């Protein structure tokens, strides 16, 4: 998908 | 057409995702928050500014209680580059998310 | 992995949709309703706590006045959820409402 | 498409 | 099925969209609100009545400070539409948006 | 598309 | 023999038309005015400095209240023109005028 | 899309050019003086109007004085078509012309 | 050419 | 042509 | 059908352009200035009297600031040629343009 | 045998009808005017003085106000023929029956 | 092109010649009353209008003491025009003439 | 000739 | 039909044109003058009466001035038949211009 | 033509 | 005809 | 063209 | 062994000859002066500082009145080569001109 | 020969 | 082209070059005089105008003190063509002289 | 040469 | 015809050009100044007198502030001239300079 | 040329 694992 | 400088870019590539991480942050996500935004419906140009990234900031903020894990990676992806278009020498995301805090 | 027990199922399985109708409601209106709050970004998570379902329906509360057919009728539907999970007696989704109303 | 008629 | 009568539409047509342009206003571009309207949840039906429009409007209102082009076009189209339904003789929108404020 | 050049 | 330096014309393609759109400024719409000028008999020479910007933005003025688009447009690209000489980080064309209001 | 209603071109045909004269206004003659006007780059679509017409004289009529057969021409057509957008029953070019001098 | 003989 | 849609 | 008499054209000739120079006035400057009078729509026929170059002269001189080269080489020759109408023995055009400022 | 001198008709072929017009009187007309008199059964050797064309003048007059266009054709000519042979310097038919009125 | 309308020619046709009479007014006196009047250089565009009608009959009253047949038929022909135009219903020449005698 | 009996 | 009875033809033959003349009037100058009457649109009846020649020859008087040989001559053959008509034994037509100027 | 003279 | 455009 | 150098 | 730097070159060559024309100097003419000065005796090395061409000039200055077009030409491209080693950032003779006489 | 317009 | 129109010429060849010399003055000492100021690069148009020999005059003074035969000649020959266009009837070069030095 | 003996 | 007398020569030829040079002076620095006040057009018989040294020396003196290697060439000539016409023993050029300065 | 080194 390209989402970061920011949280 | 990138949002960042390469100066810029050489800074945001350096930051990691979690206080304690390996990762580090890419391109890849900046243009995966500008490709996200449009969901939205919110205007993408306004990740060129500090000042649109704040507004925008400002408008995601109330969604965040109840909002899903790509809400959240989206507001805390802006808040990072809001901090590096700051150019405030933040370390991670939870250093962005105590710098932009203080200042409310 | 159902939001609810069987046994708040055999309580939601019997509240009819209409205060005079004949029509119950379904464990397939809870599964519709899970999969368009992420149309709406929100976490679907929440509707499994009584807090959850709460926060949803402060979050979805004031888009209802101009509010299209889904969004009143997921409304009614985490209305009635919420009522189900604080294990009220509710028989109909005018008592669901009340119900939620009188904590105003 | 599945939405209840609650209302 | 159309929104506007063929008198009110006969008003339409002849308003311009930029103040001092020769483009007029089309059918189409009531028929493409009317289908965006449905993106963000709102009710189509309120398209009906100079109240419903002001409803609209003011829903809409909040997200302009960052809202994309498509949510500045739909906002500014209901704009010309409420003027229509109040039957104003506005001539362009910003002689819509200007009446429009005057009544804040 | 469709969408007017309002603004 | 640009009007604009490249460090300037870096600035000015960055330009927006509109305050939320899409669309870029290029350099034929500088060369478009400077062809325009001459159907006025005006000094097409003065757009090199910020003072002749000024000065046919002075004597177009009285025209617009009545003024064609073409006219109307003339006057926006060299209000444009004139922030960039000025060196003002303006991002549209209606900053570009508020910031040309601000001096009267 | 010509300018005046059938009822106002019917009023329009009847004014005759000169006092005593035998010769007949034209719808020819607007159609030529909507030509024209984007000679001087003034807006056409201000002919519309009974304000556009008087925004048009107040800007022309400085340069009588010294004007050539075709500005006289202009402005005495664009008076008398102020006129029959008033709805005055002027029947001569001198009486449009006595009727707007005595709003002076 | 068009012009009314206005004048 | 070439004038921008300024306005 | 010249606008100067056989006697003010032999005075017109001896005229120089620049005061040290050597190049004459010609009838074609003359020619020159009656066919562009009709680019800015001003009557030529006031040029065959004092009066007439004089308010041709009133109607330009605003426009001079910022007046191109036609512009200037047009209100320099009807300088020249309102001072041979009052028959000023003037010999250069800047003897012309004072003869006229001590008017002012 | 015509009524002017060829001073005087050097004189009359130079005035224009019209003030801003570029049509100029000719002898047809003087010719035109004294074949025109015979029909009221006036006494056309009246025209070859200044006070017989104020004698003509005083009597067409009072048929002016509801006078056809050769009656008022007739009037302007002799009033110009009047101003030429006063020898006043008239430019136009407007010129001279201001001439004439001043006298009143 | 005739004089009267529709309707007020229905009226016409209905007023006899003679308070008495049988005979009918008919629109061929009016055709004839607009050839006469071209004899007496009085200009026939002024049948069109009550105050026109008033003007001519004027300025035929002196002449009709020594009137020929002629002149005392046309004067009592636009005496009713004058009545028919000013929608008094009238019904014979001598109730047109009592008509406008009281107003003197 | 098509003058009336007017008078 | 003659105007005059044969005695009074018998007295107009015997009066001569010019004072000191040897013309005699003619019959034909009273058919002559009643031919020439309808010109002016005057009725010719009224030569018949003295009270009708003083009425046509008080309608003439102000066209003197100015007029031509033929009103000039009906003038004094009007003149002399009222004088006839009086029976005043007028021997020319000074004669009988002197007897009608002594009742003024 | 008729006229006379008398003037 | 020969009349001048006087008016 | 034709314009004098007149300035 | 030009007079000028690369850089100031590249200001001179921007200066235009007359304040309003079309026509920039170029490097022949500071050629072609440094060619003429040795027709005056005058020491060509003078050229190279703002002193020396303040010291041309005020040579020269006294022969301006009487002299010649190569003597004026000569005296204004000194001016303005004075002006470009001052590094006045002047855009014309007569700028260059003024500025030199404000020293005085 | 070189001389520029300058006057 | 002569400085001297045919009359002036007519007196100055009657003028003799010493006082009491046979040599007359001739045209071919104007043709030198004018052919030799641009040895000087002094204007050779001042020649025409009794001001321009003044200011001729006024600039070779200075140098006669030490001047050459040319010189010497030049300024005598000025002289005199001063006193021509004074038309002052000098007869010699020392009447001349004396001439202009009693305006010293 | 041309020059006058004037002096 | 040398400018010296040979025991003046004899002098001459013993000056040294510059004060510690060894180059002597020759006749043809002599013949080479009095070529070249030709140029300058003064009388080179002046040469010949103290007093007409004197008198060169103060008409070339306001030019060596500016003059070129020719004028200061000649100037220095002249003045060792006038120094051996005096009979000043003078050695070289400065004793000769200084000897003139001194009587300033 | 001619002329001295005098300078």
């Amino acid at each position: 998908k390209g989402r970061p694992g920011n949280f | 057409a990138s949002v960042l400088s390469g100066g810029e870019l050489d800074k945001w590539e350096k930051i990691r995702l979690r206080p304690g991480g390996k990762k580090q942050y890419k391109l890849k996500h900046i243009v995966w928050a500008s490709r996200e935004l449009e969901r939205f419906a919110v205007n993408p140009g306004l990740l060129e500014t500090s000042e649109g990234c704040r507004q925008i900031l400002g408008q995601l903020q109330p969604s965040l209680q109840t909002g899903s894990e790509e809400l959240r990676s989206l507001y805390n992806t802006i808040a990072v580059l809001y901090c590096v278009h700051q150019r405030i020498d933040v370390k991670d995301t939870k250093e962005a998310l105590d710098k932009i805090e203080e200042e409310q």
